[PDB]
């Protein structure tokens, strides 16, 4: 049985858009249908990364499951987590992402992040993370609390340091910020390091998978 | 611009009461709510939308509408009596900061009480310094409005009176002090002192005397 | 988590500078945080004196600009307040507060569009006169068994003859807390303060519990404790 999206996309479910909330996965499908394009499935205006291959290793899997990477309620202590947005909302109230925590200073203070996953799942685990871009500097400062920021996603097969990237923008969403979403496999036994010190988007749910 | 709010509004217990602040900075930014009771640094109760801080409770409710944030106080009670000031950022210039007026609460309906009152005689050891003062206690009242009177002997005294404007203590009730200033011999020379206490209509006398205990 | 306290002097001499200090603790003051002050004279509303943020950033109520300076010293974990020309006008309770940090634009979550003030500091008071400072003259306010209302009597503290403001009370040592009362202060024709603190105390302890009233005026640095003795006529 195909993977049902109902009235809304593949980027708004992987995500965890809340007007894509509830919509239970399955297990298992050999195609997926979809209405494509609201708003090109992101709530928070941006771009996704290597979009178009990932619905291809996503279009058949077998052994499906969401679970969660960085639980809340730890994993991220000296930061705040409950940060929401008004393109983001859910019946009326400001929300986000289902699977993605926005990631802000507590107590004024965003001190250096670095959190590791190790894939004991037996299978392929695929992370989702992003990368925000204030449109000012001074909101960069209110926000994270550096002027210079850095976000490193390391692994065995991937690596890259993400610097953002200050400048003015029209209101898409009605937002001047954006958001660059981001992914890898982390095949079997193979470990996963985020360290930032700013505008991590940083991952809360993830999917191990088969077939893809 | 400016903030402003009205400087009085009673409520009866148990009723809602509704505290209106307007201004032209509160399109741009959220206003937030303080409640400050006498004496005491004011306390955050509403900021944001309509969000309380931990330990506020949800009586307290804040909306806005256009050039106006109001804050709803349902169901008040006695413990709700304080003033309360509305407080936004402009979106504007380099952003400053604005209070409104501030606004009293009054919460009618509550029990009356007769003022209770005690007078006590100068100690003997002011009067070794070579001074003398006499000092009328009144407390336990509702409403908190009084009128003083002092007496020696039996007439009227106005020379070294001094009295407080009354105040809510922690029972909710309010109290006031009144101090009459006297030479020790002055102290010495009268048969009694009193303090007269008039509340309501009715009045409550004390009387002390040099001579006894 | 983060909590402040004031300090400074409660007397400042017309045409003169205030100088006030306020201590950060359970956090660093090198934050993203808007460390304000605020002031209140006698009787009267709120004012918003100035906010900083570290990296030099003031802002300032525009009435005050011009004799107003916020500043931070990140070595003793503080930020500071100085007002010049000081006349009556400038008398009044001041506060630390801490504001949260504020967007601009919109790139930012929602709890960054909100001001507020949430940590307040206990308050100092300041007063603007060229008067001298004077400790009070503390003398007991003993129980009587004329003056006694049955099984409770009423004993207290007369705190004469002091300035400036303020005088705080406890009853031994902060051990006893219920039924006292401070009044506020009588100013006399003098310009010095006085006021009083009562207890209201079961009868039948007059003679073995032992009242002291704890009488504390940092504007002169004296603190007095009082031992209140029932009356030997
Ligand atoms: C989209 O939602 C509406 C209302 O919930 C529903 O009637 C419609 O069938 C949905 N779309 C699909 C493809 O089922
Ligand atoms: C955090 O990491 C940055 C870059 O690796 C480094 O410059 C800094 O000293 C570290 N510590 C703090 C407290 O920022």
């Amino acid at each position: 049985a195909p993977l049902q999206l109902g009235n809304c996309s593949v980027a708004g479910w992987i995500l965890g858009n809340p007007e894509c909330e509830s919509l239970i996965s399955k297990e298992s499908w050999s195609y997926i249908v979809e209405t494509p394009n609201p708003e090109n499935g992101t709530c928070y205006p941006g771009y996704f990364a290597d979009y178009e291959e990932l619905r291809e290793q996503l279009s058949s899997v077998s052994s499906f499951e969401r679970f969660e990477i960085f639980p809340k309620e730890s994993s991220w202590p000296n930061h705040t987590v409950t940060g929401v947005t008004a393109s983001c909302s859910h019946n009326g109230k400001s929300s986000f992402y289902r699977n993605l925590l926005w990631l802000t200073e507590k107590n004024g203070l965003y001190p250096n992040l670095s959190n590791s996953y190790v894939n004991n799942k037996e299978k392929e685990v695929l992370v989702l993370w992003g990368v925000h871009h204030p449109s000012n500097i001074r909101d960069q400062r209110a926000i994270y609390h550096t002027e210079n920021a850095y976000v490193s996603v390391v692994s065995s097969h991937y690596s890259r340091r993400f610097t953002p990237e200050i400048a003015k923008r029209p209101k898409v969403r009605g937002q001047e910020g954006r958001i660059n979403y981001y992914w890898t496999l982390l095949e079997p036994g193979d470990t996963i390091i985020f360290e930032a010190n700013g505008n991590l988007i940083a991952p809360w749910y993830a999917f191990a998978l088969s077939r893809g | 611009s400016e903030l402003t709010q009205d400087p009085a509004v009673s409520v009866a217990l148990g009723q809602t009461v509704r505290i209106t602040c307007q201004g032209d900075s509160l399109r741009g930014y959220y206003a937030s709510w303080y409640q400050q009771k006498p004496g005491q640094a004011p306390v955050l109760v509403i900021y944001g939308k309509n969000n309380r801080p931990s330990g506020i409770p949800d009586r307290f409710s804040g909306s806005s509408s256009g050039n106006t944030a109001s804050l709803t106080i349902t169901g008040a009670q006695a413990e709700d009596e304080a003033d309360y000031y509305c407080n936004s950022r402009d979106s504007s210039g380099n952003h400053p900061v604005v209070f409104g007026g501030g606004t009293k609460l009054t919460v009618l309906g509550q029990p009356k009480g007769a003022p209770s009152v005690t007078l006590f005689p100068p100690s003997s050891e002011e009067l070794q310094a070579n001074k003398a003062t006499l000092v009328c206690l009144i407390s336990d009242f509702y409403p908190g409005a009084v009128t003083v009177a002092w007496k020696a002997d039996s007439s009227p005294v106005k020379a070294g009176v001094e009295t407080t404007t009354p105040s809510k203590q922690s029972n909710n009730k309010y109290a006031a002090s009144s101090y009459l200033s006297l030479t020790p011999e002055q102290w010495k020379s009268h048969r009694s002192y009193s303090c007269q206490v008039t509340h309501e209509g009715s009045t409550v006398e004390k009387t002390v005397a040099p001579t006894e205990c | 988590q983060v909590q402040l306290q004031e300090s400074g002097p409660g007397l400042v001499k017309p045409s003169g500078t205030l100088s006030l200090t306020c201590a950060v603790s359970g956090g660093s003051i090198s934050s993203s945080n808007w460390w304000s002050w605020v002031r209140q004279p006698p009787g009267k509303g709120l004012e918003w004196i100035g906010e900083i943020y570290h990296g030099g950033s003031t802002n300032y109520n525009p009435s005050l600009k011009s004799r107003v300076t916020i500043s931070v010293d990140k070595s003793k974990n503080q930020f500071s307040l100085k007002l010049s020309s000081v006349t009556a006008a400038d008398t009044a309770v001041y506060y630390c507060a801490r504001a949260p940090p504020y967007c601009t634009s919109a790139s930012c979550p929602d709890d960054y569009y909100y001001y507020y003030m949430d940590v307040w500091g206990k308050g100092t008071t300041v007063t603007v006169s060229g008067a001298s400072t004077k400790g009070p003259s503390v003398f007991p306010l003993a129980p009587s068994s004329k003056s006694t209302s049955g099984g409770t009597a009423a004993l207290g503290c007369l705190v004469k003859d002091y300035f400036p403001e303020p005088v705080t009370v406890s009853w031994n040592s902060g051990a006893l807390t219920s039924g006292v009362h401070t009044f506020p202060a009588v100013l006399q024709s003098s310009g010095l303060y006085s006021l009083s603190s009562v207890v209201t105390v079961p009868s039948s302890s007059l003679g073995t519990q032992t009242y002291i009233c704890n009488v504390n005026h940092k504007p002169s640095n004296t603190k007095v404790d009082k031992r209140v003795e029932p009356k030997s006529c």
